[PDB]
RNA sequence: AGGACCGAACCGACUAAUGUUGAAAAAUUAGCGGAUGACUUGUGGCUGGGGGUGAAAGGCCAAUCAAACCGGGAGAUAGCU
RNA sequence: GCUCGCCGGAAGACCAAGGGUUCCUGUCCAACGUUAAUCGGGGCAGGGUGAGUCGACCCCUAAGGCGAGGCCGAAAGGCGUAGUCGAUGGGAAACAGGUUAAUAUUCCUGUACUUGGUGUUACUGCGAAGGGGGGACGGAGAAGGCUAUGUUGGCCGGGCGACGGUUGUCCCGGUUUAAGCGUGUAGGCUGGUUUUCCAGGCAAAUCCGGAAAAUCAAGGCUGAGGCGUGAUGACGAGGCACUACGGUGCUGAAGCAACAAAUGCCCUGCUUCCAGGAAAAGCCUCUAAGCAUCAGGUAACAUCAAAUCGUACCCCAAACCGACACAGGUGGUCAGGUAGAGAAUACCAAGGCGCUUGAGAGAACUCGGGUGAAGGAACUAGGCAAAAUGGUGCCGUAACUUCGGGAGAAGGCACGCUGAUAUGUAGGUGAGGUCCCUCGCGGAUGGAGCUGAAAUCAGUCGAAGAUACCAGCUGGCUGCAACUGUUUAUUAAAAACACAGCACUGUGCAAACACGAAAGUGGACGUAUACGGUGUGACGCCUGCCCGGUGCCGGAAGGUUAAUU
RNA sequence: AAUUCCUUGUCGGGUAAGUUCCGACCUGCACGAAUGGCGUAAUGAUGGCCAGGCUGUCUCCACCCGAGACUCAGUGAAAUU
């Protein structure tokens, strides 16, 4: 059965990477409150 | 002519055909060609705005010349081509300078007639002049509502308007609809009708061919919940209020018309 | 010529048995329907929650839908256990 | 190591996506592996990925994204022009053989090719963010010519039989060779050359388009395969000796013909139909502003340069998505033999595997199957399930019907093997020879060799000849929906939802309508034979009476009536 | 009647025997003409009924071939209390 995770990295970067997280107001909020959290890994980038 | 298909299978039945064997057998002129992309119904929002529009077959655009403001120049027709931007079809021309361009087929035109524009020209159909160098009665298409704008009424397959008389700068105009409305007398206008009359006794036959259209299904309203539609559902089939639009707009005789800047120039709707 | 006919790949899911702390949070075995079309499939793109999409079942929107998920108002209120 | 069994349009081989050392060698057995384990995709250590030609980067653009100014909006922000990004598409160039425990079209041997920089020489109108050409495009169908590939003969090497026969019409194995360069064939498309003139291609133009004459009958473009060369090479069964019995060295025969034949190539072709089938650059060509003893352009020769990143391994699965070493899911490419219409089915080749607990016993009962006396639906809510029918050719076939259908209606007969007609027939393919020629990959004649249906007659074996796998049960009456289609992913596939057709009604274009505080966008680069909404639902015969109530569409005398004053 | 409560209405056909099925009658509890009426060839994994063939569905079960169940060695769960 076809299951909800179909992994491609290209969608990956474009969705949740760092430069898209940069691009808009509530994006660079994201990593303000993780910033502040001291999360090793900000976005999936690598 | 219109040839009815015969019986060697449901789908082909009902089906009746309209065939030409004038038209070129052929690709069209590539200069005067254009990209054409479809849009779904969808705005700029990517909402959809205009229900069951979707797929069909690819097209590409042709560009018409609706203006028709090459005067003094005689052209002569080369062939008539298919166009599946529109209902009726197109010519190709050529001018005596070496100039190609496509306009409106009239009703009885054909390969190696001549035709003209300006205010010299003949009183022949094809030829284009001011309205106000046509004589009261007679039978155009391709009007223009704002001088030098382009033609804008009666460009379907088989439409025409009447010039019923003339004041002043304004003639007034018998629009398919019934309605009379006048324009200032200096909009061009083609004599003669759109050469497609027949493209009415066509019929589709089947569903598969309103989808090759770009057509989508439609949902009635009874069919769906009242969370959906105002005519909602209910044990069966019940349908106990006056019919309506979705929004909640009548749609039985309800009318819609608040422009307000026009009707100076409406002299009876219709009907 | 054909939303034509028989039938594999491919796409579907009408019947029965098994399984039900299953091999599997919907599958297996034997039959079954469509199979040049309103067909099917790869890659990328667009539509966001009283909104979307819907050949229309209140269907589907990440195993969740008569109003998704996460955080916050928040120790909501509970004449009831 | 020898037998046995299983897959073989895969359970074989090569990749993309995804994963990220799972790859190779040595060593270890606590934990991990549903058992043991000396073994492992486990622990530890070392080793392994070599490119001007393959891919990315790079040049160009589609849907779409962002967007200097700009327009709009309480703020945040929204839309969008010039531009700039974005493949799933377009754009230069390498083939064969050999080699490592683990990489190769990347290393080695042999033989090739592409794009740029610089220098020299000869001859010279070069020049763009502009014009034109080209790139450049659909579905279905048909025929011919070919190759991959297979079969048989010939040729070369070897063999004479564990048990009757086997020196012949006998048995086994091999019989392979590229890119490039030269030739330009089957076949497809288009008449060619010269002079003069012109409201068009925003300016210009020798280019494109258009017009009017002269002069000739063959010029040009595209094009699979074959042949020659590449090749006195490479490869090659078998041998001869060394050999830590892992394997290392030298040598080397034949290497041809006929027939059959693709879903691949000629073919982005040809024929035909309606639903009428991307964009931009590289490339070719004409000129403007400019520069002309320069600069640039074309040709030959020499020389230099072609960076950087990916390259191991799995990839229908034990390595990816499913919590598992999980009967599930996952796109592209390659396609042998016998039988067969076939990529179905059965048995096999190359190759890969026996699925990570076993050993005994032969109770009830459960699961998956085989057979059955007499009866034959008496079972049951219901023929649920099971049994049965099943192929090709010929004969034959009802009511009804929209004249197409119904229909494979129903039903009946024949099927193996051997010989003859004919030492292999009809047909297909086609050598030698001869003749002609503008002699060439030519034409006519000619028929050797090879390949090979179907039918008739006679005979013959068995209980059974469409013998296995494979492979329609059929007929009669009737409700509902016309029909093919669509739907509750995971208890409902239907009479429900779509549907072609029909009617009413709105809409004159800055259209009605819809998404948006707005700008704007869709409707539509459409214009009443058009578009939106509503009900009905092929087709045939038809669709009656009622306007008091509610709604909608008109009317104007009178009554009542807001802000304001 | 996909519509009929009384109701298994009455008559005829089919069966040895038919609350279902088919054809008529009209007392239509409570059909009806585009939320359409009455017909209709072809089509349907659609609802109801009757035949031929066929059979372990059944009278009524019997035997046989395999995988579990049972015994031995290794590993080693669960709901509940």
């Amino acid at each position: 059965m076809k299951r909800t995770f179909q992994p491609s990295v290209l969608k990956r970067n474009r969705s949740h990477g760092f430069r898209a997280r940069m691009a808009t107001k509530n994006g660079r909020q994201v990593l303000a409150r993780r910033r502040a959290k001291g999360r090793a890994r900000l976005t999936v980038s690598k | 002519a219109v040839v009815k298909c015969k019986p060697t299978s449901p789908g082909r039945r009902h089906v009746v055909k309209v065939v030409n064997p004038e038209l070129h057998k052929g690709k069209p002129f590539a200069p005067l060609l254009e990209k054409n992309s479809k849009s779904g119904g969808r705005n700029n929002n990517g909402r959809i705005t205009t229900r069951h529009i979707g797929g069909g077959h690819k097209q590409a655009y042709r560009i018409v010349d609706f203006k028709r403001n090459k005067d003094g120049i005689p052209a002569v027709v080369e062939r008539l081509e298919y166009d599946p931007n529109r209902s009726a079809n197109i010519a190709l021309v050529l001018y005596k300078d070496g100039e190609r361009r496509y306009i409106l087929a009239p009703k009885g035109l054909k390969a190696g007639d001549q035709i003209q524009s300006g205010v010299d020209a003949a009183i022949k159909p094809g030829n284009t002049l001011p309205m106000r160098n046509i004589p009261v009665g007679s039978t155009v298409h391709n009007v223009e509502m704002k001088p030098g704008k382009g033609g804008q009424l009666a460009r379907s397959a088989g439409t025409y308007v009447q010039i019923v008389a003339r004041d002043g700068a304004y003639v007034t105009l018998r629009l398919r609809s019934g309605e009379m409305r006048k324009v200032e007398a200096d909009c061009r206008a083609t004599l003669g009708e759109v050469g497609n009359a027949e493209h009415m006794l066509r019929v589709l036959g089947k569903a598969g061919a309103a989808r090759w259209r770009g057509v989508r299904p439609t949902v009635r309203g009874t069919a769906m919940n009242p969370v959906d539609h105002p005519h909602g559902g209910g044990e069966g089939r019940n349908f106990g209020k006056h019919p309506v639009t979705p929004w909640g707009v009548q749609t039985k005789g309800k009318k819609t018309r608040s422009n307000k800047r026009t009707d100076k120039f409406i002299v009876r709707r219709r009907s």
